RNA sequence: ACGGAAACGCUUUCUAGCUCGCUAUAAUUACCCAU
């Protein structure tokens, strides 16, 4: 759960739960979580984030059941992202995701993610 | 009863949909990094007056001003008496009044392939030496979005024969507009603006436009 | 002590309508703590021994400090960073933790431990409790950007 | 005097472009790297913005002596022509690149032709352990021709030079020919021809006459 | 039957449903349908899903009559693709798939299968 | 027989200039299975 009051501390203290590469000292304390990797699903995000500001909710939500294929499937494989949807409680914040402020909070609960992999990299 | 007013509807059928930017705000983090200007209620896009009337001022500025104008200003005494000018006493309240260009055809975009009035074109630059990437999401209407235009030109009692010299005028500003771009990133596409359905008519009375609608072919 | 109120006004504006708005704008800054100035508007009220030691020397001389001493940024990075100064969601601050990093990346590498100074201290006095050292950067970075503008 | 130039050449493909675009919600198992289409026809468009990118890129290192380090620092024969923000008198400079869309549109047709775009499975194979990564990028398909519409734009400054900056146009028409027109560049991917080229006078009265036949060489 | 809001949530309660190899415990939990031989089943509906998002429905019905051809031919062999399109209601899907709408949202129904497939294996 | 009366916050102004969705990538590997 994620109200508009905790969608980015929620998002910072997940990034910090990623657990690092504690093996390979040289350069350390990198994630097993890529940054090409996680664009991936900001970018199925950050084009519902425009078109909820446009279109209604009820000629939207097709997209947004994709959503939890998108982020089932890309953690299916490659562990690293399993990682991330199972501390940065992602398939749990798609079951609340009933109007366009939920939407428009998720879309922007994924921009935190993106914003502290980036800083905290 | 030499005061009338008259209107030029048109439509602005594009092609090479266009970018009159807006809102440049800090945009979202992965999101339209310059979206356009739109209506609050509908966001659907427009085509502002103001877009369009800087826009057909600096192509006619080209062709009658006889010599460069570093102003606005400075432009020549055909220009000032249509557009308006703020250092002479004589040419204000300019003649024609530019209104904002709505979508005419939402409902004949709906029905068909396209499914948002907005497409979002993905335009990376490659750096020169070092040949990496910096890559942009400039939002821009899509295709054949068809815009209704106005043109409102007041029949002041100082007109005299002149009424007939500005439509030389307006006409070859619509004219060059349909050569040049209209907003945005012009040079890369985003203008081929189509004016058509041209016809004059008089909003307010006593005038006769019988003799005009052919110069709107 | 005492409290100033300045007002910056253009050219040929009355003086009746000029020692009026900074005549009830010196009332903000006698309100605040009467021991305060008060800046262009009825906010930037910070109190003056607050105003010179954390505003006029400590962050606009940073702030001259870097923009003089480097050469690829400019403008168009105060501005985005003073828009996020005015609004300041919970949101902006992840938002802002962004843009300051992916600007280390662009820069040349033989400024960037200099850019990386910057934007750990800049960073630093945005995300705060007190409120207190983010206004005084909304206010440095208006003056670092009034006394450049180019005709 | 004030002209405008318009170049009617047409694009046809050889091997199969990709100016991409990135389809956001893709699927599994289906083309993960889309090109632009148009956003009614689906049809695959060329961008002004890819071509401008590749003329001038192009043209850098053959017009351009003391190499550019920035688009900023083009040597002022190129800046001309593609325009220059870092300088007073070169912004927005004479060329207009409009969006080549498609025009056979049922040539293809009766050729045998399900869709407009192909797919192309690739596989980066992995060279230790023989590991496969497959990828399904589209392509326009081979003998699509394309609407290029270069305008070019001629004010009192010109003088001698207008026919000085025909050669860079043509040789702009001839150093992509040699390159791909964007792509998945290296293997194949738009080794494209620029077939029939035709330079009009859309505005202004100016004979071009001597200005086609240096167009056929 | 599936909607614009279920077509997920019935792909992940089909795949739990799909019984596992409760023989031969070690590396227990695989499931009898093997994953090369169900990108069969979506490379059938994701070559539709893309060109129903160019085509029109009705110069693009006869491909999708042959996917009741194919999801019943590669489960009249191989029975554990039968295990599949009985619990996953596939051949009832494709019974109401008038429409490009119904089309891409099979098409997409799919790739949630084939999505918790991968993640719950 | 109102510190009143008459008075358009208004005229002029293109969100514009520059910018390649690009970079690397053999649809391939393995050799059996059923009775």
């Amino acid at each position: 759960i994620l109200t508009d009051e905790n969608y980015v501390d929620i998002a910072e203290k997940a990034i910090l739960k990623l657990e690092r590469n504690t093996r390979n000292r040289k350069n350390p304390d990198a994630f097993f979580l890529t940054t090409s990797k996680l664009r991936n699903l900001l970018s199925l995000t950050s084009t519902l984030f425009d078109e909820s500001k446009v279109k209604e909710y009820d000629a939207l939500l097709d997209r947004i059941a994709y959503l939890r294929v998108q982020f089932v499937y890309q953690a299916g494989r490659e562990i690293a992202v399993k990682d991330l949807i199972e501390k940065a409680q992602i398939l749990e914040a798609l079951k609340e995701i009933k109007d366009r402020e939920t939407l428009q909070r998720f879309c922007r609960y994924m921009e935190a993610l993106v914003a502290y992999f980036k800083f905290y990299g | 009863m030499t005061f009338a007013k008259i209107k030029f509807s048109a439509q602005i059928r594009l092609e090479t949909g266009l970018h009159i930017g807006g809102s440049d705000a800090f945009a979202a983090i992965g999101a339209i990094n310059s979206p356009v200007i739109k209506d609050p209620i509908t966001n659907l896009p427009i085509i502002p007056g103001s877009s369009l009337k800087g826009k057909m001022r600096t192509l006619l500025a080209k062709v009658y001003n006889e010599k460069v104008a570093e102003k606005p200003s400075d432009d020549s005494d055909i220009l000032s008496r249509l557009f308006g000018n703020s250092k002479d006493k004589r040419f204000k309240m300019g003649r024609l009044i530019f209104r904002d260009a709505f979508l005419s055809n939402a409902d004949e975009l709906d029905s068909l392939g396209v499914r948002s009035y907005t497409e979002v074109k993905f335009e990376n630059t490659i750096d020169r030496i070092t040949a990496e990437a910096n890559p942009r999401q400039i939002e821009r209407a899509i295709r054949n979005s068809t815009f209704d235009f106005e043109l409102i030109y007041e029949i002041t009692d100082e007109n005299e024969n002149q009424v007939e010299e500005d439509f030389k005028v307006i006409r070859d500003g619509l004219k060059l507009l349909e050569l040049d771009y209209l907003g945005g990133s012009g040079s890369r596409g985003y203008g081929k603006v189509a004016f058509e359905n041209l016809k004059a008519t008089t909003v307010f009375g006593n005038y006769d436009v019988k003799t005009l609608n052919e110069l709107l072919t | 002590t005492l409290s100033a109120g300045i007002g910056l006004f253009a050219d040929k504006t009355p003086i009746s309508l000029m020692a009026h708005q900074t005549g009830e704008l010196e009332e903000a800054a006698k309100g605040n703590e009467k021991d305060s100035i008060s800046l262009f508007s009825s906010d930037y009220t910070f109190k003056f021994d607050r105003f010179i030691t954390n505003v006029y020397d400590d962050k606009l001389e940073q702030i001259r400090y870097f923009f003089n001493h480097q050469d690829e940024r400019g403008k168009n990075f105060i501005y985005k960073l003073i828009e996020l100064l005015r609004n300041h969601d919970r949101m902006n601050m992840a938002r802002l933790a962004y843009y300051l990093t992916r600007l280390e990346e662009l820069t040349r590498e033989t400024d960037r431990d200099k850019f990386k100074t910057f934007k750990n201290l800049f960073y630093s006095w945005y995300t705060n409790k007190n409120d207190k050292d983010r206004k005084e950067a909304e206010l440095a970075l208006l003056l670092y950007i009034y006394e450049i503008r180019k005709d």
